[PDB]
């Protein structure tokens, strides 16, 4: 999940954005 | 800002800050 993509490896904002309601 | 490891409040912050008006779900165990 988010903390996998974005904390444990470098996040993008392509990933940020799919959860943005 | 977004192109890094992002964890805890700063992980929120930058969602927050990318998804604006439309707001957004932080699920850490899902």
């Amino acid at each position: 999940g988010i903390v996998e993509q974005c904390c444990a490896s470098v996040c993008s904002l392509y990933q940020l954005e799919n959860y943005c309601n | 800002f977004v192109n890094q490891h992002l964890c805890g409040s700063h992980l929120v912050e930058a969602l927050y800050l990318v998804c604006g008006e439309r707001g957004f779900f932080y699920t850490p165990k899902a």
